[PDB]
Formats: structure tokens, C-alpha cells, sequence
């Protein structure tokens, strides 16, 4: 089971602060250290700091402007990272990771996507992508779903609640007028559809929404 | 049993506790200090032993105030423990020699 | 603090060939180096610890070597799933530091794109909007151009494209091209067409559909 | 006497495995380590691994794909190296060497030539090379023997069972159509031949054959 639980995303207005959480399960020792790593889009992994929950002492990267403050709640096995007075430079995915005091990160959290923007949150609209009536099918058929008008990133798209993985491509979002848009592609044998149902599941952490959109052939 | 043996046993167990506590406390004290190497528990335990025995190779050592204070406690506990075993051994030989005479 | 250098930043290899990633430390760190793999949109994954120690769950293909200042992460016979970013990390001195990362690229056989065009949904039109989506899937090399034509006339306004990174499933690339128009603009045109021009063919692959 | 005995050669089909041996004689100590070194044609010496027979522990070059597994039989004073799933990259001469735990290889085995090929083994045909009837001799005469149609390498050519060494050249084999060919040259005083017999001895390890060919003047 997932050892480290982190929220999917956090939208923060410039100048404001946010407190990220990392909930641990699995074996826990008084000697465990919880680390936080920052990763901006298209860039590498940057070490931020660490904390030992059993004692509460925290250390921080001295080489970068100190934006973080680490704390830990022993009773809920949750580690926290307070980031304050943020700017666009602070937008990135923040991972938490567990180190058994032996130097390496055995396991990582899924990461929390933090977005620093003045824009307001907006859930995505999911539209179907079924072939036109004149498209000729081979032994395989390609279907899809359009996910537009959402903010901030990210959104998670799965097909048939995750049971359908092969032949799936989900394209990177494009930003236009403070809103993101992307489409996801799925290919199944032409014979299996529509007899066997095909549905995409779109989850948007920032708006706490998750919707399904069944793909059926055009009239 | 006799006092010198009990004290030797007690000193040994205590020494082991100081090595364990010292290893843990050294890492706590040293992380946060740029350049510190005494920062993972397994080698700190090794470090604590070579410190308690007074070998001091120089492969590992504390650079911070508290790591050094922890080191001093480890040194003194080690010296005291082995000194106490020596003292127990002397007591044993002395008692026996009296016997060989009467 | 220890600087970890990963060069080259990108490695292109052919399938099944052995590959070696380099990681150099600014000073000697014994064997206190660890390797992580991070696939697109995924979290980092421990591959090797203390330069050469295996991690359960990781394919035998992965191995590490080195000590001092020079380290290597190797993969025997690369396959598509190995496409990702690879990072080294040291735990010799405080603070722990990460290498700058190396991207793995696989050079497969050329592949023509599978093109699919999609008409706006009834649900979207109901909101006064119309998006025509075209997929250019599983092609290689990644260089490709898409052109939109409405009623035989090339259209450029309202078009946004998106390219995936090399796919870890089959080492190919894919691209989406979305032409967004108002319900009105869409109602005053008959046919919409998407054309893909790719190295694999002197002639473009075109897909169209009539609004009727 | 030869301290380390290794077979001359081993032919292995691609994908198969082979177990090389290194038999030691001379002083033997519980502290001796037996090392294995690989050398591809035209290249340097590459350390593969080591084993301490008295305990049985083995260490291997971590920097290269691990093809070897080391074992040792104490009763027969023989060290073994199991190479598995070989490719043409594994074809080379493999030496075993003895180290007294003091860092250097005091003595080496003769090496085992390992050939990875699909071709079948074939013993060589040895033909004489005597001067034509019109060749004018000076104070010295050059004779020889042709060794062709063998596979795999190597073959060892000596003259008069080794007693004749000066004035001898044995040329490198040439590979053509999965078979090797080479000739060996010998020069002796023109006055001494044919009064004193001259014979070449050709040994081919792979086929367990060794033949002699007397060189006599043409009719
Ligand atoms: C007694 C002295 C032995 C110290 C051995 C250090 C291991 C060296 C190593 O290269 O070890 C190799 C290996 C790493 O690959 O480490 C290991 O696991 C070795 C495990 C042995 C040490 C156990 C962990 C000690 C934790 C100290 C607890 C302090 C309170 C918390």
C-alpha cells in the first residue's frame, strides 16, 4: 500500500503561503527522516530539507532562499512543509520521501503540484471523441476525450477506471488565457467497440472533482 | 556474584547503551552542518565503537559542538568501562594470590 | 557541498544495446551514491544504492559501478520502458545533493503516424463552442507537421498543438492538434481536414470529415 | 614445472555456457587467490574476478556485464570459471593467475582460447613446403609447412618437437569461409638438410589432434 500520501495539488496566490502534508504508513521508526524535494517543470530534483519526526529537528538547503519551514505531527504520522511568500519561481511539484537514516530515499510520495497564480480555480469540461461516420476502421479503433477549460494543473486521465492501459496516450496541456486543455487517446480492437463499453475517467485534484465520460458511436 | 564482576557486567551493558544512544545523537547533531560525514546511523555506530575504544582512525569524526560533546561522553564511557574491567581482573588476581598464601 | 555532474545530458541508444550513464562527484565520496529513475509524470524510483547494490523489484538489467569520484549506471539491453530521466544522489556529506539528470532516448525504426480526426461533441456545441481534434499517433522520428484545411482552404488561427515525450511503451511519439472555433464559425464551414506530413512518406496522410 | 594448467581452447555456440578450469601445482597456501583475466585479440588485459579456494568466496568485476561465476574444488586443486549465455564479445583468451595475497600475479596459466561461433570444429591439414628444383641455395635454406582448413583457433607449431627454434617464423592465421589457415617458416644451414631430418609438429587443441609432417626434398 501507498507508503507516503500527498495531496495532488495546491493553488496559491502570489505572496501567500501554503502548508503541504505528507502522510506516512507502513513501517515507522523513530530513526526515519522525511525529506522534501522540489522539481520545477522540465528541470531536475532539488533537495529542500529534512526532518526527524521522533525529535522534531529540521535541516534546510542553505544554498537557496529559504522558503520552507518543516514541522511534524507524531500522532497523525504526517510531516508538513510551510512555504511562505511565494512567487512564480516557487511553482513546482514537491515530493516527500522517506529515508531510513542510511542515506537513500527508499520510497517517495506522489508529489503535490503547487501553482502560484492569481487566476481562479476551474474544473475541466470533458467531451467525447468518437470517429466520424465516414472513417474506415482497420482491426483497431482510436477513441478519445477532450479535457478543456481547467486550472490549475494537473488532471489525471484513466480509461475504464484504470483497467485499460495499452494503446493510451495523454497529451500535455496547453495554456491559453489562464486555462489548460488536453486530450487523451485510446486504441482498442475495432471489433470490441461499442459492444464492450469504453469510458475515460478524469480527476482534477484542485477542484476535488472526478468525472466519467462514456464514449459511444455517433448517431 | 561479587561486586567487581557485577560492576564489570554493568559497565559493559552501559557501554553498549552509550554506543547506541551516541550513534543516534551524533547523526542528529551533525546533519545540518555542511561537510559533516557522521550523518547515517550504521557508520555512526562504527564511529562510536572506534571512539569508545580510543582507536580514532580519522575516517569519521564530529565537526559540530554537540556531536563533539556526544563524542566526549562516548570516549569517557569507553575508557571507564574498559578500565573497570581491568580493575575487576586485578581484584580477581589479588584475591587468588592471597589464597595461594593463606 | 558536493557537486554531482551528469554528462551527457541526453543519451541516444538503439534497442537491446548496453548503456552507461555517468555521474561525477566534485570530491571523493566512497560508494555513497544512489540512482533514481523518473518516468514522465512519475515519481522518482530507487534503482541502485551505494553504487552497486540491487533493489528488489528492479530488473536484473540495471547495475551500478564505481567508487571515489566516478560512478556509472548501466542497463543491459535497453527497452522502451527504460525511457526516462536518471538521477544520481550522494549521502557522503551533508547536505545530500542530486545530479543534474540524464535523459535516455531510444532510436527505433521509422514509423508512419496513425491519423484520426474528430468532430466537435454535441455536448460541447451546446455550450456555444466547437473543437475539432486530430491525433497523430505512434510515429518516429518525432519531427512532424500538421496542417488544417477548411473547405479546402488552409487554416492557422485557433490551432494549438501538443507533443508527447518519447513513449515508454513503444519508443514512438504522438501529437495532438486542436482547432477551436465558435459554434458560429463552425456552422459557416462544410469540410474540415487534418493532414500529417511525415518523413515516412513523400505524400501527406490526410483525414477529413464533412459537417453533414 | 608448470604451476597453472589451463586447457588450450574451448569452442562455444552463441547462447551456450562453458566452464573453464585452472589446475594448480607447486606450493599451495590457504591464503592463495586465483584470478581470471580476459584478453580479446589485439586488446589489453581485463580483470574478471577472483576466488580464495580455502574459503570459496569470490569477487567479480562490477564494471562489466557479469558473465562469470567462480567456484573451486579443493581436492583437485582446480579453480573454475563458469561463463554463461555468450556472444561474440566473449571470445578471447582467458588467463588464470595466482596471487599470494600480496597484490601481484606471480605466475600465470597459458590461457584458454575461447571462441564463440556457430561453426563446427575442424582439424587442420598439414602440407610440406620444400623448395622447387630450380631454387638456388646459399649457405642457408628455408623450408616450411602449410596448416589449412582448421577451426577454431589456435594451433601450435613447433619444429623437431621444439629442439629447433632459431630461424622460425609462424604467421598469423587468416579467416576465410569459417576456416583458418597459416604457414610456418624454418631456416637451417643448406648443408645440414636433408642429411639431418627436419619435421614440424602441429598441435590443434580443439580437435585434440597433433600431427607431424616431415619435410623432404622434391623428387
Ligand atoms: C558494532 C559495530 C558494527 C558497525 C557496522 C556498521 C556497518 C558498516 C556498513 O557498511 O554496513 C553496510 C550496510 C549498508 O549497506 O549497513 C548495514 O545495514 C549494517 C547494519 C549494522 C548496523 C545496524 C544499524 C545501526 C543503527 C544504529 C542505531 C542507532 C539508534 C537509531
Amino acid at each position: 500500500q501507498v507508503q507516503l500520501q500527498q495531496p495532488g495539488a495546491e493553488l496559491v496566490k502570489p505572496g501567500a503561503s501554503v502548508k503541504l502534508s505528507c502522510k506516512a504508513s507502513g513501517y515507522t521508526f523513530t530513526s526515519d527522516w522525511i525529506h522534501w524535494v522540489k522539481q520545477r517543470p522540465g528541470h531536475g530534483l532539488e533537495w529542500i530539507g529534512e526532518i526527524i519526526p521522533s525529535y522534531g529537528r529540521a535541516n534546510y538547503n542553505e544554498k537557496i532562499q529559504k522558503k520552507a519551514t518543516l514541522t511534524a505531527d507524531k500522532s497523525s504520522s504526517t510531516a508538513f512543509m510551510q512555504l511562505s511568500s511565494l512567487t512564480s519561481e516557487d511553482s513546482a511539484v514537491y515530493y516527500c520521501a522517506r529515508e531510513r537514516g542510511d542515506g537513500y530515499f527508499a520510497v517517495w510520495g506522489a508529489g503535490t503540484t503547487v501553482t502560484v497564480s492569481s487566476a481562479k480555480t476551474t474544473p475541466p469540461s470533458v467531451y467525447p471523441l468518437a470517429p466520424g461516420s465516414a472513417a474506415q476502421t482497420n482491426s483497431m479503433v482510436t477513441l478519445g476525450c477532450l479535457v478543456k477549460g481547467y486550472f490549475p494543473e494537473p488532471v489525471t486521465v484513466t480509461w475504464n477506471s484504470g483497467s485499460l492501459s495499452s494503446g493510451v496516450h495523454t497529451f500535455p496541456a496547453v495554456l491559453q488565457s489562464d486555462l489548460y486543455t488536453l486530450s487523451s487517446s485510446v486504441t482498442v480492437p475495432s471489433s470490441s467497440w461499442p459492444s464492450e463499453t469504453v469510458t475515460c475517467n478524469v480527476a482534477h485534484p484542485a477542484s476535488s472533482t472526478k468525472v466519467d465520460k462514456k464514449i459511444v458511436p455517433r448517431d | 556474584s561479587a561486586l567487581h564482576w557485577r560492576a564489570a557486567g554493568a559497565a559493559t551493558v552501559l557501554l553498549v547503551i552509550v554506543l547506541l544512544a551516541g550513534s543516534y545523537l551524533a547523526v542528529l547533531a551533525e546533519r545540518g552542518a555542511p561537510g559533516a560525514q557522521l550523518i547515517t546511523y550504521p557508520r555512526a555506530l562504527w564511529w562510536s565503537v572506534e571512539t569508545a575504544t580510543t582507536v580514532g582512525y580519522g575516517d569519521l569524526y564530529p565537526v559540530t559542538l554537540w556531536g563533539r560533546l556526544v563524542a566526549v561522553v562516548v570516549m569517557v564511557a569507553g575508557i571507564t568501562s574498559f578500565g573497570l574491567v581491568t580493575a575487576a581482573l586485578a581484584t580477581w588476581f589479588v584475591g587468588r594470590a592471597q589464597e595461594r598464601r593463606g | 557541498d558536493i557537486l554531482l555532474t551528469q554528462s551527457p545530458a541526453i543519451l541516444s541508444v538503439s534497442p537491446g544495446e548496453r548503456v552507461s550513464f555517468s555521474c561525477r562527484a566534485s570530491q571523493s565520496i566512497g560508494t555513497d551514491i544512489h540512482w533514481y529513475q523518473q518516468r514522465t509524470n512519475g515519481s522518482p524510483r530507487l534503482l541502485i544504492k551505494y553504487a552497486s547494490e540491487s533493489i528488489s523489484g528492479i530488473p536484473s538489467r540495471f547495475s551500478g559501478s564505481g567508487s571515489g569520484t566516478d560512478f556509472t549506471l548501466s542497463i543491459n539491453s535497453v527497452e522502451s520502458e527504460d525511457i526516462a530521466n536518471y538521477y544520481c544522489q550522494q549521502s557522503n556529506r551533508w547536505p545530500f545533493t542530486f545530479g543534474s539528470g540524464t535523459k535516455l532516448e531510444i532510436k527505433r525504426a521509422d514509423a508512419a503516424p496513425t491519423v484520426s480526426i474528430f468532430p466537435p461533441s454535441s455536448e460541447q456545441l451546446t455550450s456555444g463552442g466547437a473543437s475539432v481534434v486530430c491525433f497523430l499517433n505512434n510515429f518516429y522520428p518525432k519531427d512532424i507537421n500538421v496542417k488544417w484545411k477548411i473547405d479546402g482552404s488552409e487554416r492557422q488561427n485557433g490551432v494549438l498543438n501538443s507533443w508527447t515525450d518519447q513513449d515508454s511503451k513503444d519508443s514512438t511519439y504522438s501529437m495532438s492538434s486542436t482547432l477551436t472555433l465558435t459554434k458560429d464559425e463552425y456552422e459557416r464551414h462544410n469540410s474540415y481536414t487534418c493532414e500529417a506530413t511525415h518523413k515516412t512518406s513523400t505524400s501527406p496522410i490526410v483525414k477529413s470529415f464533412n459537417r453533414n
